[PDB]
C-alpha cells in the first residue's frame, strides 16, 4: 500500500495533509510511519499529532491507549500538560450522546464515571502544572464537571424521598455535604435532609439541620 | 588491500594473517629441506587453517584466562638454541583451552582396569563431515586409493601432506614424531602389525576421515592411554566444532 | 594523517565511527596498526564488510551497512496467528527496526519450533526469507511447515471390576475414536483438559458412594513418532 | 474551522459561582474529602473556543527554550553563516537588513508564514546573530515583536510557532 | 479422513536397489490381523521349530516351522469380565521358557501359558499395565511396567515375590525396557533416565547411575528417558538415552568409560568388538567398543520410522515403515538389497534365533525371508 518512504517526505505529507483537514489518511499515514520507525527523533512529535488527529476524528478509545502509551513512555517530558489537558478532554467529552442535547434533556442523572475521571485529570494537571497554558479552561470545565456530579447526587437522593426510603436519603445528602459543601445541589437538598429526619421523629436533628438552612436563606 | 578473506561469526579472516602463515610456513620448509608445494590449493588450506583458528578461538577466547608470557620468553630462548611474538602467544592460548576443553569432555578411569618401541609415522587427515553431505565419502575412498598409491609410488612426502589434509600437524608433512603401538589410536594395531618401514600402509576408514600413515621410521600407562585417547577425542571435538559453525567464502 | 572519510553511512553516525576506531588524525600508519582498528571496527559488529586499500593518495575505507528490518511475515500459518508471533519476535530482541542478525537465523527458527511445540505440532519446519530492499533494509518471510500434529490413539484407564472401560470414557471431553459418519471434534490433546477430565472421573465414581476411590496416579506418553499419544 | 479549537459544545462556560457553605451558631459543618476540591490559580488563559488546540512543534542544538534559539560543537561554525546566507539567498529566499558576517550577526527580516489552516501571513523578525558559547561557533536566533493578523500579538503558543519555522527550515537546510 | 486437512509431510526418497542376490517370502503364513496404528512390541517367538505370535485382539498362534503350517490357535480374550467378551488388549513381548510361554498385557494382567497343548498356566495381576517383554531367569520372570515398578513372578507357578520402584516424569516416552541378567544382577533402565542394577532374590538395588545431557533448551520435550535394553557383554553394560549418552560401564558396579551425544529407543546389537544400532532420526552408526569411537555412520535415509536392526548371516537387516526391508553391508553401509516385502508396514523387532528370520507386518501377518 503505502512506500517504504524516508521519513522526511512521509512527515512533510503528514503535516500538510494534517493541515489540509484530511484525517483518514492522515492517521493512516501516521500509524503507519509510526510502526516503521519506533527510533526516528520524530517519535515525539509523531506521537505528539496522532493524539490530536484521534481526537479530533472521534476515536476516543484509542486515543486513550495512545495517551496512555505516551504518558508511560516519557513521564518528564517538558510539556507533558498539554497531553494530560488532552486526556481530561477527551475523558469528558466521551460523555456525550449528540441527541440528548438536541432535544435539550440533560445528561446529569446518567452514568457518571466518565465525569469522575475527567475530574481526577484535570485536577492532576491544576495541581501539578498551575502556570502552564491550560489553567483558566481547566477550572472552568472543572467548576462544570463538579457541578453536574452535584446535580446526579441530589438525583438520587430525590428518588429516594420519593420510594421512602429516608436512612439512604440521609446517608446521601451527608455524603453530599461531605463532598460538596459548595454547589447548589446541597443547598437544594437540605431540605430533603430536614424532612427525613423529620419522617422517622428523630427531630432533634431536623431542628439542627432547620437553623442549617434558614442561616443561609438569602 | 588487507581485506577481509571470509565471514565467521563475530571476528573476520584476513590477508595479512594468511600472508603470515605462508612466509612461516615456506621458509621453514626452506630450513627444514621439505619441498615447497606449489600455492594452487596451499592458499585454501592457509585459509582454511586461519578459519578454523579463528573458531576455535572464539570458543574459548571469549572464554578462560588468557595465559602468562615470561614462560613464553623461557620457552622461546630454550628452542632458540613484536610482529613475530604476537603469534608465538597465540599458538599457547589456542593450545591452553584446547588442551583443556578435550580434556573435560573425556573421563579417564583407573589404570588398574586396564591391566598393563618408539616409531616416527605421518599422519593425513581427509575432512568428512558428521554425513557426507555430497557423499564426499564416495569420491573421499578414490581420492585415498590414488594418494597412497602415489605414496608407494615414490612420490616426495611434504607435497602429499600437504596437498589436502586437514590436522594442525599437516604443515610440516604431519610427523607426530615417536610413537609406540599403544599411545596410537585403538584402530591401528592391525596396521602396525601389516606395516613395515617406507611401504605402503591402506587408508582406514573413520568417522572423522580416512587417514594415510606412513611409517618414517622403525605410572607409564596412564600417559600410554592418555596419548592415543587424547587423540581421537580431540579429533572428534574439532571435528563437530568446525562443522557447528557460520563461515562464508568472501573473495 | 591527512584525509578520513567512510563510505555507506546513510545511517551510521560519523561521530560513532571515528570514536570506536582507535587511530583518529595525527598518528603513524603501517599494516599492523591499521589491521588492529580493523579489527575493531567490527569490535561492535554492526559492519559486514569493511576493508583498507592500497592507495598512494591519503587515506579511504570501504563500508557496508548492516540491514535494518523493514517488516515480518508468517505465510504457512495455518492454525495459528500472526500477532502472536510477532509478540514472539518482539520479546527474542527481533524487533522490528533492528540490524538483521544473520548469525542468529538458526536460532530463530529454532525459538519458533518450540513455539510450535505448544500447540502439539512437533515436525514443524521453519525457513527464513531474507529480501533486501532500497535504503539498505531487510523484509523476512517466516515459511511455516505445520507437518502433522498428535494424535490420542487410545484412552486406557486400569483398574476396575465395577465398571467398563467404554461406560467411563464416554464421559470425558478428550476422545480417542469419533464415529465415521459424523464429524463434531479431534483428538487434540491439552494439557488443561486432563485435570478436568480426572475430577470428572472422580466425580463419576464417588458420587456412587465409592468413597475411598482416589487416582493412583496419571500418565501420558508420547510415541517416538510424534503422532501417537497415549493416556493412562 | 474545525482545526484549532475544541469541540463544539461550549455551555460550560456560564457556570454559577460556587457559593461557600456558612456555618450557623451552635454547630459546625462536617469534615471535607478534599477529593474534589478547586485550587485557585492564575487567570489569562483563552478559554472556549478562543484556545489553541494544536500539537505544539518540538523543533527538530535544537534550543526550545522559547524565543532562545542559540544553536551551538562544529568547527567550522563560521560558514554556517554563508551556509545560513545559501539558506536566505535561495530556499525561503528571504534576505537580511544588516547581515554582519565578521561579527556573524544577521537581522533577517520578516517573512510571511502562510501554511494553510486559514492563518494570516505572519511577519516574524530574529536576531541572527551568532555567538560561541559553550562550543565552537553557535548561532542564535532572538525573536522580536511578530505582526500576523494584529498589529502585533505575542501569544506564548504562536511564538513557539514563529520560532519553529526558522527552527524547522535551519535544521533543515543546514 | 482428516489428513486432508494437513499438507504432507517430507520424508526422505528411497535409494537404488541392485539387489545383487535376492531372496524372498518363505511362507506367508497368517496371524490374525496385525496391530495396526497402535505402538506395541509383540514381537514372535522360535522355540524348538515352531514358532508362537499373537495378535492384539487376543488370539494366540503356534505355528509349525519351515512351512505356514498353524499348529493350533488360542483365542485368549477376556470371557468372564462385564460381558465375556471384553478385547484382550495384549501387548507384552511373547517369552519363552522351558515349555511355558509368558505373555503381557496392557491390562495389568500377565498371562502364563503351557505350549504344545495351547492350556493356560495362569494368569496374575502386576502393578500398572504392562509394556516390556517379560525376561525369564533363574526360575523367575521379571517385568518392567508403565508406571515405574519393576515386578517379578514365580516361574513354576506365578507369585509376586519383590518389586522395585522407579522414578517416572510427567511427559516421558513409552516405558518400554526390558531388564537383562548377568550374575544375579539384573540390569534396567528407567524412564527418570537413570539406569539401575539391582540384586535379585530379594529386591535389593545395588547401584544407579545418570545417563542423560544437560537440561536442553527448555523443558518442553527434551526427553531423557532411557528405554532401550541395556546390553551386557565381558563384563560390560551399555545404556543409551533418548536424547542420549552411550554409557558403558563395568558390571562389578563399575563406573563409567565413555560418553557421546547418541541417543535412540531402538535396540542395538554387540558383535565381537563392533556396535550396530539406529538412533533417533533414523540414522545408522557403527562403533568400537574399547574406546567408543565412532567407525562409521550412514543417513541415506532419514525419518523413515525403520525397526530395530539384526544381524543375519554377515550382514545387518533393517526393516520400514513403509514395508521395505533393506540389506547392510556389514563394512561401509553398503546396500545389498531392498525388499518391498509387505505394503501393511514393518514395525515391530525382527527375530533370528536361528538361520531362519521371521518379522512381524505391523498390520497383517508373520513373514519368512530367507
Amino acid at each position: 500500500e503505502v512506500p517504504d518512504n524516508p521519513p522526511n517526505e512521509i512527515y512533510a505529507t503528514a503535516q500538510q495533509k494534517l493541515q489540509d483537514g484530511n484525517w483518514r489518511q492522515a492517521i493512516t499515514q501516521l500509524e503507519a510511519l509510526d510502526n516503521r520507525y519506533p527510533f526516528g527523533p520524530y517519535s515525539q512529535q509523531v506521537q505528539l499529532d496522532l493524539i490530536y488527529a484521534y481526537y479530533k476524528n472521534a476515536d476516543l478509545p484509542l486515543a486513550q491507549a495512545a495517551i496512555d502509551r505516551f504518558i508511560r513512555l516519557n513521564p518528564t517530558h517538558p510539556n507533558i500538560d498539554y497531553v494530560m489537558y488532552m486526556r481530561g478532554l477527551t475523558n469528558m467529552a466521551l460523555d456525550d450522546s449528540a441527541l440528548q442535547g438536541f432535544f435539550g434533556v440533560d445528561r446529569s442523572d446518567r452514568d457518571p464515571q466518565h465525569a469522575r475521571a475527567a475530574f481526577s485529570d484535570f485536577s492532576k494537571l491544576v495541581r501539578g502544572y498551575p502556570n502552564s497554558q491550560y489553567t483558566t479552561d481547566a477550572t472552568k470545565r472543572l467548576v462544570f464537571l463538579k457541578d453536574r456530579l452535584a446535580k446526579y447526587e441530589y438525583s438520587v437522593a430525590e428518588y429516594y424521598t420519593e420510594r421512602g426510603a429516608w436512612v439512604a436519603v440521609v446517608n446521601r445528602v451527608e455524603g453530599m455535604l461531605r463532598d460538596y459543601p459548595d454547589t447548589q445541589a446541597t443547598r437544594d437538598a437540605l431540605p430533603l435532609m430536614e424532612n427525613a429526619y423529620r419522617q422517622m421523629q428523630m427531630n432533634a436533628q431536623a431542628e439542627k439541620v432547620a437553623k442549617i438552612i434558614a442561616a443561609n436563606s438569602s | 588491500v588487507d581485506c577481509v578473506a571470509a565471514v565467521v561469526n563475530n571476528g573476520v579472516v584476513l590477508e595479512s594473517d594468511v600472508d603470515g602463515l605462508m612466509q612461516s610456513v615456506k621458509l621453514n620448509a626452506a630450513q627444514a629441506r621439505q619441498q615447497l608445494p606449489d600455492d594452487a590449493t596451499l592458499r585454501h588450506q592457509i585459509m582454511e587453517r586461519l578459519i578454523m583458528d579463528q573458531i576455535i578461538l572464539q570458543m574459548g577466547q571469549k572464554m578462560g584466562v588468557k595465559i602468562s608470557d615470561e614462560q613464553l620468553d623461557q620457552a622461546i630462548a630454550n628452542i632458540a638454541k613484536n610482529t613475530y611474538r604476537n603469534q608465538i602467544r597465540k599458538e599457547m592460548i589456542i593450545s591452553e583451552v584446547r588442551n583443556n576443553e578435550v580434556r573435560r569432555r573425556i573421563t579417564i578411569l583407573p589404570q588398574e582396569v586396564e591391566s598393563l618401541t618408539e616409531l616416527n609415522l605421518s599422519h593425513i587427515l581427509i575432512p568428512l563431515p558428521e554425513n557426507p553431505t555430497s557423499d564426499q565419502v564416495n569420491e573421499a575412498e578414490s581420492q585415498a586409493r590414488a594418494i597412497v598409491d602415489q605414496a608407494r609410488n615414490g612420490a616426495d612426502f611434504g607435497k602429499l601432506a600437504i596437498a589436502h589434509s586437514a590436522d594442525q600437524q599437516a604443515l610440516n608433512g604431519g610427523q607426530m614424531g615417536w610413537g609406540r603401538i599403544q599411545e596410537l589410536p585403538g584402530i591401528f594395531a592391525q596396521a602396525l602389525s601389516t606395516a613395515k618401514k617406507g611401504d605402503i600402509v591402506g587408508p582406514i576408514r573413520s568417522g572423522v576421515g580416512f587417514h594415510i600413515l606412513k611409517v618414517n621410521d622403525l605410572d607409564r600407562a596412564y600417559r600410554m592411554l592418555m596419548n592415543r585417547k587424547f587423540s581421537e577425542e580431540a579429533a572428534s571435538w574439532m571435528q563437530e566444532q568446525r562443522a557447528s559453525a557460520y563461515v562464508k567464502i568472501l573473495s | 594523517v591527512k584525509d578520513i572519510h567512510f563510505e555507506g553511512l546513510q545511517r551510521v553516525a560519523v561521530g560513532a565511527a571515528l570514536l570506536s576506531m582507535p587511530v583518529r588524525t595525527g598518528d603513524t600508519v603501517n599494516d599492523e596498526d591499521i589491521s588492529n582498528t580493523i579489527r575493531a571496527l567490527f569490535a561492535t559488529g554492526n559492519f559486514e564488510d569493511v576493508r583498507v586499500l592500497r592507495d598512494g593518495d591519503t587515506l579511504l575505507v570501504q563500508v557496508k551497512e548492516r540491514p535494518t528490518i523493514a517488516s515480518i511475515t508468517f505465510s504457512g500459518n495455518k492454525s495459528v496467528k500472526d500477532d502472536m508471533l510477532k509478540q514472539n519476535l518482539e520479546a527474542s530482541g527481533v524487533r522490528v527496526g533492528e540490524s538483521l542478525d544473520r548469525t542468529t537465523i538458526a536460532d530463530i527458527e529454532k525459538g519458533l519450533e518450540d513455539f510450535y511445540y505448544s500447540v502439539g505440532k512437533y515436525s514443524a519446519s521453519v525457513k527464513a526469507v531474507v529480501t533486501p530492499l532500497p535504503r539498505n533494509r531487510v523484509d523476512l518471510k517466516l515459511v511455516f511447515q505445520e507437518g502433522v500434529s498428535a494424535e490420542i490413539q487410545q484412552i486406557n484407564i486400569v483398574g476396575n471390576h465395577a465398571f467398563t472401560t467404554d461406560e467411563l470414557i464416554s464421559h470425558f471431553q478428550l476422545r480417542d475414536e469419533v464415529p465415521w459418519w459424523n464429524v463434531v471434534g479431534d483428538r487434540k490433546y491439552q494439557k488443561q483438559k486432563l485435570a478436568g477430565d480426572l475430577e470428572t472421573l472422580r466425580s463419576y465414581y464417588l458420587d456412587r458412594g465409592y468413597a475411598r476411590f482416589n487416582i493412583d496416579s496419571t500418565q501420558v506418553s508420547l510415541t517416538p513418532d510424534k503422532k501417537g499419544i497415549y493416556v493412562t | 474551522r474545525y482545526s484549532r479549537q475544541v469541540s463544539g459544545d461550549e455551555a460550560y462556560l456560564e457556570a454559577a459561582p460556587l457559593a461557600e457553605l456558612h456555618a450557623p451558631a451552635g454547630m459546625i459543618l462536617p469534615v471535607t474529602s478534599g477529593d474534589y476540591a478547586i485550587p485557585v490559580t492564575n487567570g489569562s488563559g483563552a478559554v472556549g473556543k478562543a484556545l489553541d488546540i494544536r500539537p505544539p512543534a518540538q523543533p527538530l542544538r535544537t534550543q526550545f527554550t522559547g524565543d532562545t534559539a542559540s544553536l551551538l560543537e562544529n568547527g567550522r561554525g563560521n560558514t554556517l553563516w554563508p551556509q545560513v546566507v545559501s539558506v536566505l539567498q535561495a530556499k525561503n529566499y528571504t534576505i537580511t537588513q544588516r547581515d554582519d558576517a565578521g561579527q556573524t550577526l544577521t537581522t533577517d527580516w520578516v517573512q510571511w508564514n502562510r501554511l494553510d489552516e486559514d492563518e494570516q501571513y505572519r511577519g516574524r523578525y530574529q536576531i541572527s546573530v551568532k555567538p560561541q558559547g559553550y562550543q565552537q561557533a553557535v548561532t542564535v536566533k532572538l525573536l522580536n515583536l511578530e505582526q500576523a493578523g494584529k498589529p502585533v500579538a505575542d501569544a506564548a503558543s504562536m511564538q513557539r510557532y514563529s520560532t519553529e519555522m526558522m527552527n524547522v527550515i535551519s535544521a533543515g537546510l543546514d | 479422513l482428516f489428513n486432508s486437512e494437513e499438507d504432507v509431510v517430507k520424508m526422505s526418497p528411497l535409494p537404488t536397489v541392485e539387489n545383487q542376490f535376492t531372496p524372498t517370502t518363505a511362507w506367508s503364513t497368517s496371524v490374525g490381523s496385525g496391530i495396526g496404528n497402535f505402538y506395541s512390541n509383540l514381537h514372535p517367538a522360535l522355540a524348538d521349530n515352531v514358532v508362537y505370535a499373537a495378535d492384539r485382539a487376543g488370539l494366540v498362534k503356534a505355528l509349525n516351522a519351515d512351512d505356514g503350517k498353524e499348529i493350533w490357535s488360542v483365542s485368549l480374550a477376556e470371557k468372564d469380565g462385564w460381558f465375556s467378551k471384553e478385547p484382550a488388549l495384549l501387548s507384552g513381548g511373547v517369552t519363552v521358557s522351558g515349555g511355558h510361554v509368558y505373555i503381557g498385557s496392557e491390562k495389568a494382567q500377565v498371562y502364563a501359558l503351557n505350549t504344545s497343548d495351547g492350556t493356560v498356566a495362569w494368569q496374575t495381576k502386576v502393578a500398572g499395565e504392562a509394556l516390556s517383554r517379560p525376561v525369564v531367569s533363574d526360575g523367575l520372570v521379571l517385568i518392567h511396567t508403565s508406571n515405574g515398578q519393576l515386578q517379578a513372578l514365580n516361574e513354576a507357578d506365578g507369585a509376586v515375590k519383590w518389586t522395585v520402584n522407579l522414578d517416572m516424569p510427567s511427559l516421558s516416552l513409552r516405558g518400554e525396557s526390558a531388564p537383562t541378567t548377568a550374575f544375579g544382577a539384573a540390569v534396567v533402565g528407567g524412564d527418570n533416565g537413570r539406569v539401575s542394577a539391582v540384586l535379585m532374590e530379594q529386591g535389593q538395588m545395588i547401584w544407579q547411575q545418570r545417563i542423560s545431557q544437560a537440561t536442553g533448551s527448555t523443558e518442553i520435550d527434551r526427553l531423557s528417558d532411557v528405554d532401550t535394553t541395556p546390553v551386557v557383554v565381558n563384563g560390560v553394560v551399555f545404556a543409551l538415552a533418548y536424547n542420549g549418552n552411550l554409557t558403558a560401564l563395568d558390571l562389578r558396579s563399575g563406573q563409567i568409560m565413555w560418553k557421546r551425544e547418541l541417543g535412540s529407543v531402538n535396540d542395538f546389537i554387540v558383535d565381537g568388538n563392533r556396535i550396530y544400532l539406529v538412533d533417533q532420526n533414523d540414522r545408522v552408526m557403527a562403533l568400537t567398543i574399547d574406546g567408543g569411537v565412532t567407525l562409521w555412520t550412514q543417513s541415506d535415509l532419514l525419518h523413515r520410522l525403520l525397526t530395530s536392526p539384526v544381524l543375519y548371516n554377515g550382514n545387518l537387516v533393517v526393516g520400514d515403515s513403509e514395508g521395505y526391508l533393506h540389506w547392510i553391508n556389514v563394512e561401509d553401509g553398503r546396500f545389498v538389497a531392498q525388499q518391498k516385502v509387505d505394503s501393511s508396514g514393518f514395525q515391530t523387532e525382527p527375530v533370528a534365533a536361528d538361520g531362519k528370520l521371521l518379522i512381524q507386518a505391523k498390520d497383517g501377518t508373520v513373514y519368512s525371508i530367507t
